[PDB]
């Protein structure tokens, strides 16, 4: 079982953790997901409506429901942002990721 | 083929 | 030090760890990446030149270089495929992702 | 906005 395989299971599991049997996420589920998995990210997002704006920009998501693919769309967004930053403003990682996420805001 | 959001800073 | 956060770090780290200083993955880097990070997958890939096929598809693979973004494509491809299979065919105990990647083959 | 490959089975 790879580090990579584990990363993938984590992604799947996290989604399901929060979605529950119904199989998608609403704003509420998503909100709490982020609060727990991306701590501080939303607070430091200098915004009250932040999570709402996010949904709108997710892959396919204008009916309150978020699929795994929509969700993964979010990961892609964050991760890439992290990397583009990491690539620029540093070169070390033996969290750093936690530190970068704090600097990021949406468009 | 998957659209994703753009985070800056 | 969150858990999604670790997962993202793993992802970033792995790309960079195999890519090395040049910043990208060549078909060789990628083959070994997959040899270590998706152990049984490529072996059980009943086409013996699956890596070639996968490399040939990768979004920006045309200079033979593989961006992080491209690399992420691959993760999305696998994860989402895993998830779809998971939800239809099963719906914790680790070693499942590992077992799903086994049944997975390219288009 | 990214395009991924498709794995079946």
């Amino acid at each position: 079982p790879s580090q990579m395989e584990h990363a993938m299971e984590t992604m799947m599991f996290t989604f399901h953790k929060f979605a529950g049997d119904k199989g998608y996420l609403t704003k509420e589920d998503l909100r709490v997901l982020m609060e727990k998995e991306f701590p501080g990210f939303l607070e430091n997002q200098k915004d009250p409506l932040a999570v709402d704006k996010i949904m709108k920009d997710l892959d396919q998501c204008r009916d309150g429901k978020v699929g795994f693919q929509s969700f993964f769309s979010l990961i892609a967004g964050l991760t890439i942002a992290c990397n583009d930053y990491f690539v620029v403003h540093m070169k070390q990682e033996n969290s750093t990721v936690h530190e970068i996420l704090s600097k990021l805001s949406l468009e | 083929p998957t659209f994703f959001p753009r985070f800056e800073f």
